[PDB]
């Protein structure tokens, strides 16, 4: 009566792996260029 | 040990026998018959882990 | 040194690995308290298990 009670296993599949993290938007939202100096100076 | 002396001195004797053809024939219920079950055998399956 | 003339190895490809054992065993239930190995080295077999 051998059943999958008797049955040991090795390990699990992991199926899937998940990271949470947040979206991030600044990309659509700030307009911007690099610097290319220790200091920046823009003119109005 | 008293076993042993029993069975060295020729008071008991190792034997092994087979079955009746009428037993086996019928056994689990076969033309309305019962109470004959057959012997029944499986295997396990286990596990030893090892820290490294 | 002895090396490991001596032993097994089988190396790991991840830490703290393990083992399985297959073990044959009659008395209907696999898993049970008195349970016996159908091949078990040192004890023999019920010579009268399948028969009498």
């Amino acid at each position: 009566s051998t059943t999958t009670n008797s049955n040991s296993i090795g390990r699990p599949n992991l199926v899937a792996l998940t990271r949470a993290t947040t979206k991030l938007i600044y990309s659509d939202i700030v307009a911007t260029q690099r610097t290319n100096q220790p200091v920046a100076a823009f003119y109005g | 040990a008293e076993i042993k002396k029993q069975m060295e001195a020729g008071a008991l004797v190792e034997i092994a026998e087979g079955m009746a053809t009428s037993i086996a024939e019928l056994q689990e219920g076969f033309n309305g018959s019962t109470d004959n079950p057959w012997n029944e055998m499986g295997f396990r399956i286990d596990k030893q882990v090892i820290e490294a | 040194l002895i090396a490991f003339d001596i032993c097994g190895v089988q190396p790991m490809n991840s830490p703290t690995g393990q083992v399985f054992a297959l073990r044959a065993v009659y008395g209907k239930d696999p898993v049970a308290a008195g349970a016996k190995e159908a091949f078990h080295p040192m004890y023999g077999p019920d010579a009268m298990f399948s028969g009498q």
